[PDB]
This record gives C-alpha cells, structure tokens and sequence, in this order.
RNA sequence: GGAGGUCAACAUCAAGAACUGUGGGCGCCUAUAGAACUUAUAACGAACAUGGUUCUUGCCUUUUACCAGAACCAUCCGGGUGUUGUCUCCAUCCAUAUUUUUUGGAACUUUUC
C-alpha cells in the first residue's frame, strides 16, 4: 500500500492539472503526498477569466496532471 | 529470405519466451538495455551467462548427461576449440536474452562476456565502448586487487554504472570454513575496499548495488530478492520494506524488537547473519550431513518445496546444486536489480559526448552506428555496432569512416557498403533479424572492408546535419603492446599468404600492431606472452595454414636524454638552433593519463584547443611554469612538447607563423622517430633558441629544406643532451602464500629487476598479495618460473598500467663496455648493448 | 475464499458494469479487487457492436458475472 | 496480482483506456501503478463530443479509471 | 505381477544438427542403412596386453627371439543396452468503514431525436 508516486520529476514546475467538476488549475508543484494530494504555489483558476489566486488541491479530486513545456 | 529464415530457423536451438515477444519489445528506446561483464581471472563471468543461458532454453542441445547433473561446468560464450582447450576466455561473445523481472515486466537484455585475464584488456576495453553499464565480479576470496582499481577506475571513468557481485561465497564457507561471524565480517571488509576506490557514491547490502552469487552451485542473492520471496509471505507488507533497512550493519533484534545495541541479553547476532547466513549455513550442513529423509520435512516446512527419490538419489555435489537452484529461482533478483540501477538521463549524454564531441545537432531520424570489434565466426568476419539511432534494414546502402580518417575531421570523402545482413548474438547461433533499431547490438555481414578496429557508421541526408556530425573518437585500449616478435614465413615463396592473414589478425585483435619492415620482416606487437601465443596458433591453424619462423621475444625501446645548437640548411640559407630538455616526472604522468583535466585533475595536453591562457594557467598552477614558456607552449610531439623561446619570435612572430606547421609536422615526424635507434622519443622537452630564415625568401623556405633540417637539429640536440635509452616495465601481480614468499623474492632478484613496490597480507585468506615490477625484456618466461617454483602454488598477472619507461642502466652512448657475444650484458650497461642489437637491424 | 472464482477461469463470460455496457470474452486472469482480464472482447452497447482486443476492467466498475459458454479447448 | 502486471508489461507499447469523465486517451505509456497511475505521451484523447487534443505529458489517479485496452501479443505473457 | 538371478540365446554400442534411399501411420512424424562436419576420442573400459604389414634407428646381413619411434590394420581380456526364453524368492493464502478499487457524490428532475 502507500506506494509514494512518481511525482518526483514535476517538481518546481509548471502544470496543468485538472479535477471534479470540470475544473482546472495551473501551478508551481512544490510537494505531493501519499495519496496524491498536491501542494501549487502561483495558482491561477481556467474559469476562460483567469484569477490568481497563490493552494491546497485534495487528492481523491484530481483526475490527471499535465505539463505545459516539454 | 524466407527460405533462409527457415533453413536458419531449425539450427538454432529455441527458448521458453519466443523471439516474437523478444523482437516485439524492441522499439521502445527505454525498453531493453546493453550490459557488460568485467572481472579478473576466472572469477565467473562466463559461468553467469551459462546461469542465464540454461535457465532459457528448454533444450540445450550440447550439454552432457555428466555436466546436466553437476561437475564440469557448462560453458557457452566459449565457442572457440582454443579457448575451450586453453580453459580461460579469450575473445567476447555476446548473448541476448528476454529477460523477466521481480516487477514482472520484461526487457531485452544484450549480454557481453569480456576476458579477465590482463592481456586481452582490450576486449574489455570494446565492450566497454558499447555497453551502459559494467557488472563487475569479485571473488570473495581473492577480494580487491589492482585489476579491480583500475577495471573500476576506468568504468566509472567512462561513466559506465557500476554494480558488483561477489562470487564463490560458497567457497568462503564450504573452502575456507569460515564461522557465520566471520563470514559477514569478512564480506563487509570487501565491500568496504570497493567503496574507497570509488568516489562520489557509497554502495551497501542495503542499497541493492551488490549481489551475493555462486555460480558453479546455481544461485543469486539480493537483500531484496530474498524478503519478497520467503520472508515476505510471513509479515505484513508494509512493515518489510523497512526490514531491509533494518537487515544491514549495527541492527540485532531480540524477540520481535530489534534494538542497535550491542546484544545485551544471551545469545545474540546481528540480523544479517540471524536470518541470511546462518540458514544458509544449515542448507549446507543439512544437505550433505542430514539424513535424506529429515531435509524433506524442513522444505515442505519451512520452504513449501517438494522432492521426488530421483533427486535424492544424486550424490553430495549434484545433489547440493539442485536443491539450490530448487529453492532459489530463476536468477531474476539480478534482472531486477539491473533494471532498477540505471538511469538514462544522467549518464547518457555524458558517455555519448566523451566520445564525441558535446554538440550536439540534428538529433532523430538518423542512422548512426558504432563499429567497435568484429567477430571470427563461422562463417565470415561480422562487424559488431551498437544501434546509436535510427534503423537498419537488409541490402541498406551505408556509409563507413574509419577514425584516424575521424581524427582528421563532400565528394571523395564517402566510401559504402550495403548491409547484407543482420543478426542478434546468442552465443552459439545467430539470431536472423530483418531490421536493427537504436539502442541494441547487432552483427551486420559486409561492412568489415571499410575499417580496421574502430569505424563510426552514419547516414546523413543533410547538408547542416552532415556538417553538425560527429566522428567517434578511437577506442583507447587499456594496456600498449610492448611485446614483440619478429616473423619470417619458413619458405619465402609463401609470403602473400602471410600477409593476408596478418592483416586478418589485425581485425580481429585489436591490439596488435603489424609493422613492416625494409627486409620484409614482420614487427608484431602483443600485450604478453599468452596474448601473443594465441594469436600464433590461429594464425598457423584458423588462417593461413603456413609453418613460419618466430623469433626471441623482444621489447620496444624508447629514446630520451638528460642534460648548445647549430644548425645548417642544405641550401645555406636556414640555420636552426633548439634546446633539449628532461621533463619533470609529474607532468610525464600527467601528459601519460588520458584526461578532460575534471574535477582537480591537471589537464591532459590534448585539451591544448581551448584558450593558452587556461592551458598555461594549469602549468603555472600545477608546476610553478615559467609565464613565457607556459605562453609560448606550441604543441605537444607524438609525445612529449615544444615551445618557443628567443628574441627572434619578438622579431618577426608574423614570418615564423608562416612556417608552424611546416614545424609541426616534422616534429611528430622526428620524435616518432629517433637518432639512436630510430625509435621513438620519451621526457623530452625543445625549445626553439635560434631560427635564421633566407633573405628575400624567394620561396626560399620550404619544406623540403627545414622540415629535415629541424629533423637534424632534433637529433643532434638529444645527442649532445646526452641519451639514454629506456625501458618498459610490468606490474607484477603476484599471489601466494606466506612461506612460499622467499622463493618469490629470489626469483624476482634473478630475472634482473629484483623489485617489489608492496606486501599486503590478503585479511581473510591464507595468501599475500605482492606487487612488484619487471623488466619486459627480463619477462620471458617468467610466470611459469613462478608456477614451477611454488609447486602450482600462486600465480602471477603482468600488466601494463602507466606505461613507465625506466632508464636503462648503461650511458647511451660508451663504446667500451659490452662483452662477447651469447652473454648476458653486464649491468653497468644494457644501453649500449641495446642500441647495438637494434642498430643493426636498422642497417 | 475465492473458489468459485477460480472455476469461472478460462470461460467466454457477459460481464455487465456500472455504466451499462457489457464486454464478452474469455477470462485469463482474475484479482481480489476482481480487476478481470478478458481475451478479444466486444461491448454492446444499447444494434451496436465495437473489437477491442485485451481489456482489463476495474473492480468499481463491473456489476455483475455470467458465463457465456464452457471452457473452450 | 496479475491483473497489475500484464499493465505494467505493456509499459513501452501504445495503450487506450477510459475514464470516469468519459473521454478516451491513447498513446505510448511509461510508467504505471500498483494504484493504476499511468504517465503517458503523445496523447490522442476524444471524449464524448468527439473532440480531439493533444497532451504532451499525464498523470492519472487509478480510481478514475474504468478500464484499459492493451496490445494483442499481450495474451502469451505468463500467469 | 515384481525383484534377483554371475543362467543362457539373439541383436546392437559414443552423442548431435543437417543430405539421400527404403518401410509404416495420418506435406508431417517414427525406424533402419550410407556420406560429411563438430565434441576432446569425457571415458563403451577413470583398465591397458600381444600380433601382422609398411616405413624409418641398432644389428651375424641369419630366427619360433629383440632395441624404440611412425602410420595402417588385426587379435585378446572386459563393459553397457534392448529383446527372447528360462531359473530361485516373493506376491497372482491475511481482515482495511476515514483520500487510488468491497460500507457509495448518491438521489432527483427536464429538454432534444
Ligand atoms: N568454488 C567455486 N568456484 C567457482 C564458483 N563459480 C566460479 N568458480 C570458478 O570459476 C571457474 C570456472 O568458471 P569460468 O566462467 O569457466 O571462468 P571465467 O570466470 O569465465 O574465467 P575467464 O574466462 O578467465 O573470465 C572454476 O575453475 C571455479 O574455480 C563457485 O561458486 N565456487
């Protein structure tokens, strides 16, 4: 159990993650956890009215984790 | 090509997974790797294959009732008579295997068998140039010595990852006898000696980078392997991990709780011993002790396992091998391992850039393939390369560089030749491939004529992308020949036939050089008697099939001097004066180690292409250089260095740059040559004192006046510097014991050099390790005065680390001295008798 | 436990899931979360049909079992 | 278990799953999961409309998954 | 039926891939014979003796004697296997209600074709 994720190289890097509700997120990775709850810092919300924000995303939302440059 | 494919087909001899699976996962770059194995005499290597081989094949078609069961052990990889009959590998033969894993996903595996006797180091040395990584095996009772130092120097050097194996364990309990205490203590000391040679990275029970083996009896332990496997079915998961944190050094568990102190309380031992060793032991003991009847109880009890009275019914040895390879499976805690130790990102582009130069351009898309050694197989000569991108396919027409050629760096430029076929290695067959994709190694027919030794293959499209490409450096072999052996056919009418084969030869040994010389004599250059032995009966037997002469061992000599010019052009008009000077022993061995100048290393000559100011900042740094000849330094020879140094070079800077290369090309051209014996000079450093050029120079200066001329001035410099001559000299490894120790010291005072650099008692055996030195010339035999003296008693390794030429005794240049002919030379001088000897061969 | 489940091993099975469709082939593997593993399969979903091929389900998604046909030789 | 492994084995080959969302995604796979996490390139996803994309780089939660479509040569792999 | 038979008879006898011929069974498989290549002549026997011929060493130029090397053939003492008839003895896979699966984000409504 507890298998820790492969999260290591998306740290101090930009994302894009998605979540429940058709909602969506952009951000620095700064940390990640066991059950893949997510640490973002410079937080913008994709309403398309995009508001900093600076966040805590739980892990049984998330849905999937992108990478906007290669 | 179908017809062939099936013909082919029947005579290989099938396997468990298939080729299709095996050729199915090739594509991915990731999926499948390239691993070489390493190690010093008879430590395993090719028995670790034969592990692999025999766990594959359902078949085998060559084993024998006999060996099936136990006491020879199976050989494959050795597929040459010679080998087979000498008894040790000589030349590398590939495997290449689908491979399963603790995680269950499998990958294709490129397997290399490389020589770990001294003399074929360069076959190491080609498979190193392929491979990503090196598995390196110790024997647990030799343990570390200076082939190991330098085995791993040179692979991490390389930036080949390293995982280690120690073998025989076995042997330390069942040889040696050593107590369970003992045993671990002994291990640790090992793995311990290992780590201080490596830097940067600390390897552990615990980290998984060292494997626990017999090989001859039929098992492969990681920490790892063994949890999951037996203990792992006992105790929660999670908590296991953890276990093997806990299993390694300092940790002792009491009863359920395992605390790091000492053992307080009865009886106690630390846990590796408590749950490894020690059962272990037990298997041991109560295989051959126990009763056949009781073990039966203890494997279905302790280990689920279940015997029939055929197994039973064996014999100690044969017996103890199968219920080894009964209790502990497929050899796939090593797969494992492997799969989880490399990482492409972090060495990739440092190995590929050593190589080649960092760029790098145009990446994708494009064939490019590196040609290191060939293979005398069956049929043919094949070409083995190491897919570095894109496809080959059948009848592909490729273009071939050799790398002196490289070295050097449109039309002319590019010769080619179509890829008939290609194969995947498996030992003793040959797998038929249509298509060959990056990443893996492969035996191509017909692309042999292009190169001797190394070759770069590349198909370019594009004018930029032909332009950004880079040709592969050319291998550095470990050792230099030194050897040498003059032939003669018997008959003199047959000499076309041995002229062939020497060219052969060259092809497929890579580290001997073919000279020829004016009377139509044959230099040949070998790493060492048995190296030489070897080449000599495949040339009489495998390829020309003449008798020939072969001459008395002989050794290369090389030119040198320790401390004004006049110098006249044949036209008069060039007068050239140049000092000669004894370099500092630092800078020897700093210009004699090849080198990126990394970390605090002081740089390598051939770094000379970046900014003099750097360049002459590390003489200045490193030897307290003088500003202006640091400033001035021109080149380095073939060799040693030249600077320039008088008020001239102030005068006229811009007419002397006129005439550099004209210099330069002479002075590799002089020094590669030399005034005693035409051989080539050593710690010989010249500086330019005067250079008078022509009035008016009406195309006065020309080549064919001061390139000899400079030839001349070298010469008569290094003369009246006073010569010496110098000699090459081995490092003799020697293993013995103790009382067998005063033997060794008389015969090392009889051959002439007389010298032992160290005595290290070998902790943990019965055995010293000795290291001393030894005249080439002096060397003659001498192993087996060694073998025969200590009534088969120890052993002996020469290799040749450094390259150290040591003055020969005598004054270079004294008439007086030598005594008759068919006597030894007295020793006041060996260099006055030396250059006679050669003189005349000169003429 | 998991006897029962072990006799279904090797059969053309219906397996219905929370969604609705259903997925039709044989079954080579089996799981305690009951991740099924089935051989050439096909949904129907509903006059419809699609070829997949190797299909692994999750245990969240499947509803119910039901064996098509016997163990084919 | 050997429903995790066969996933793990087809790690290099191109794979097409479904999602709790709806949508499918295809393309070469590099990691996996003994949750069922994927790390993917290339992607190709469609989802209910019939909208095509492109994502460079995914991660994945197993729980979101409904189930995978794997390689045919899949089927000879050992149990 | 079984073990053992110091009982015999009759066959063969290193192993392996590949060519040709014959026979049987439904292009494939099995058996037998011949030729070529490999292993190391790993050994049919962890033993090893005599003789014939042809050459090359010593000889009285003679032997029903030899010296000590070579090649080619033979004999002799043994061994294995199958088969057939006999003989004696004996029987006829772990247990988790709190984030990645099994103690639910479900429930419900409405419009379009
Ligand atoms: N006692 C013991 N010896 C072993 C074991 N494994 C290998 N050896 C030794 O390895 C030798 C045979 O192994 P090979 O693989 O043929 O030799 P090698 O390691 O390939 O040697 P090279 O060909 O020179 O590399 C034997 O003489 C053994 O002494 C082991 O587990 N126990």
């Amino acid at each position: 159990m507890v298998s820790t994720p492969e999260l290591k190289k998306y740290m101090d890097k930009k994302i894009l993650l998605n979540i429940n509700g058709s909602r969506k997120v952009a951000g620095i990775l700064r940390g990640y956890d066991i059950f893949l709850n997510v640490v973002l810092d410079d937080a913008m919300e994709i309403n398309a009215n995009n508001h900093q924000l600076g966040t805590v995303i739980r892990g049984n939302s998330i849905i999937s984790l992108e990478a906007l440059d290669a | 090509e179908h017809t062939i494919f099936t013909q082919l087909k029947k005579n290989i001899p099938k396997t468990r997974y298939n080729r299709d699976y095996m050729l199915s996962m090739a594509n991915i770059p990731e999926r499948i790797i390239n691993v070489g194995v390493i190690g010093p005499l008879h430590s395993g290597k090719t028995s670790l294959m034969d592990l692999l081989v025999i766990d594959s094949h359902k078949r085998i078609p060559d084993m024998s009732k006999n060996v099936e069961l136990g006491w020879k052990p199976l050989r494959y990889l050795d597929n040459l008579k010679q080998e087979i009959d000498r008894g040790l590998s000589i030349k590398l033969n590939g495997s290449t295997l689908l491979c399963t894993d603790l995680e269950s996903k499998s990958r294709m595996i490129n397997f290399l068998d490389a020589p770990g006797h001294v003399n074929f180091m360069d076959e190491t040395a080609v498979a190193l140039a392929a491979s990503d990584l090196v598995l390196i095996v110790i024997d647990v009772v030799e343990g570390v010595t200076f082939v190991v130092e330098q085995l791993i120097k040179q692979s991490i050097k390389n930036n080949v990852a390293m995982c280690f194996v120690i073998n025989k364990l076995d042997r330390l309990i069942l040889d040696l006898k050593l107590p369970p205490m003992d045993a671990y203590l002994k291990l640790n000391h090992i793995i311990a000696n290992i780590n201080s040679f490596t830097k940067g990275n600390v390897f552990s029970p615990i980290d998984n980078n060292i494997i626990f083996a017999s090989t001859k009896l039929g098992f492969t332990f990681t920490i790892k392997e063994f949890v999951s496997y037996y203990y792992a079915h006992s105790i929660p998961s999670s908590k296991i991990d953890d276990f093997t944190t806990r299993l390694w050094g300092s940790v002792y568990y009491h009863k359920g709780n395992f605390r790091t102190k000492p053992f307080e309380n009865v009886e106690k031992y630390p846990t590796f011993v408590e749950f490894i060793l020690i059962p272990l032991y037990k298997i041991f003991s109560y295989a051959l002790s126990m009763e056949k009847d009781k073990l039966k109880n203890l494997l279905r009890s302790n280990f689920r396992v279940n015997l029939s009275q055929e197994a039973l019914q064996y014999d100690p040895q044969p017996f103890l091998k199968h219920v080894l390879q009964l209790i502990f499976r497929q050899q796939t805690g090593l797969v494992d391992a492997i799969t989880r130790c490399y990482q492409p990102f972090e060495l990739f582009d440092n190995k590929t850039a050593h190589l080649s130069i960092p760029g790098k351009s145009t990446p994708e898309g494009t064939l490019w393939a590196h040609v290191l050694k060939t293979v005398d197989y069956g049929g043919a000569e094949w070409s083995l390369v190491r897919i570095y991108s894109g496809l080959l396919k059948r009848g592909d027409t490729v273009r071939i560089l050799d790398t002196s050629q490289s070295e050097s760096r449109e039309d002319d430029e590019t010769p080619s030749c179509e890829v008939e076929e290609i194969g995947l290695l498996g030992g003793r067959y040959v797998y038929p491939v249509h298509e060959a994709h990056k990443g893996q190694i492969v035996l191509i027919k017909g692309i042999s004529s292009a190169y001797i030794k190394s070759a770069t293959l590349y198909s370019v499209k594009s004018k930029e992308d032909m332009k950004q490409l880079k040709f592969f450096k050319p291998l550095d072999y470990i050792t230099e020949a030194v050897f040498k052996i003059v032939l003669q056919p018997l008959l003199p009418r047959e000499l076309p036939k041995l002229l062939d084969a020497l060219n052969k030869i060259s092809k497929y040994y890579p580290g001997v050089i073919i000279k020829v010389e004016e009377s139509g004599e044959h230099v040949i250059l070998g790493n060492g008697e048995l190296y030489m032995d070897c080449l000599l009966y495949d040339l009489r037997a495998s390829y020309a099939k003449i008798e020939i002469k072969i001459s008395d061992p002989l050794t290369v000599f090389s030119e040198s001097c320790s401390n004004s010019r006049l110098g006249e052009e044949n036209l008069p008009g060039l007068s050239i004066s140049v000092a000669a000077e004894p370099m500092d022993s630092k800078m020897i061995q700093d210009l004699s180690r090849n080198t990126l100048g990394k970390g605090q290393n002081c740089l390598d000559i051939d770094g000379i292409m970046d900014n003099p100011r750097k360049l002459s900042k590390i003489l200045r740094t490193e030897y307290g250089w003088d500003s202006l000849a640091s400033r001035n330094v021109w080149s380095f020879y073939n060799g040693n260095v030249l600077i320039n140094d008088t008020l001239p070079d102030e005068i006229s800077p811009e007419l002397l740059s006129k005439y550099k290369e004209q210099i330069i090309q002479g002075f590799y051209w002089a020094v590669k040559e030399g005034p005693l014996a035409e051989e080539p000079i050593y710690g010989v450093q010249y500086k330019l004192l005067s250079i008078s050029v022509p009035s008016d120079v009406n195309i006065d200066v020309m080549k064919s006046q001061i390139i000899p001329l400079m030839k001349k001035a070298c010469y008569v410099g290094l003369l009246t510097a006073i010569p010496i001559l110098l000699e090459p000299i081995y490092e003799v490894d020697i293993t013995v014991h103790a009382p067998l120790l005063p033997i060794v010291e008389e015969l090392m005072k009889k051959r002439r050099g007389s010298r032992i650099y160290k005595t290290i008692k070998v902790a943990g055996t019965p055995l010293l390790e000795v290291r001393g030195q030894v005249p080439v010339i002096e060397s003659a035999g001498f192993e087996t005065d060694l073998r025969l003296s200590t009534n088969g008693l120890g052993m002996c390794q020469l290799y040749f680390w450094h390259k150290i030429w040591r003055k020969v005794p005598g004054d270079v240049l004294d008439k007086d001295a030598f005594i008759p002919k068919l006597k030894p030379a007295p020793i006041n001088s060996l260099s006055r008798d030396f250059v006679m000897k050669t003189r005349r061969r000169k003429g | 436990h998991s006897s029962r489940l072990a006799n279904l091993i090797d059969y053309k099975l219906r397996v219905l899931t929370q969604d609705g469709r259903v997925y039709i082939g044989q079954l080579m593997a089996f799981d305690k979360h009951m991740n099924l593993v089935l051989n050439e399969c096909i949904e129907e979903r509903v006059v419809e049909k699609r070829v997949l091929g190797l299909t692994i389900l999750r245990g969240e998604q499947i509803l119910s079992t039901v064996v098509e046909d016997k163990p084919l030789l | 278990g050997i429903p995790v492994k066969l996933l793990n084995e087809a790690q290099g080959h191109i794979v097409s799953l479904e999602l709790t969302t709806g949508a499918t995604y295809r393309g070469k796979l590099v990691e996996s999961e003994d949750s069922m996490n994927v790390q993917l390139r290339d992607v190709i996803a469609t989802e209910p409309q019939g909208a095509v994309t492109h994502m460079d780089q995914i991660f994945v939660r197993g729980s979101q998954i409904k189930f995978i479509v794997v390689p045919d040569l899949l089927k000879n792999a050992p149990l």
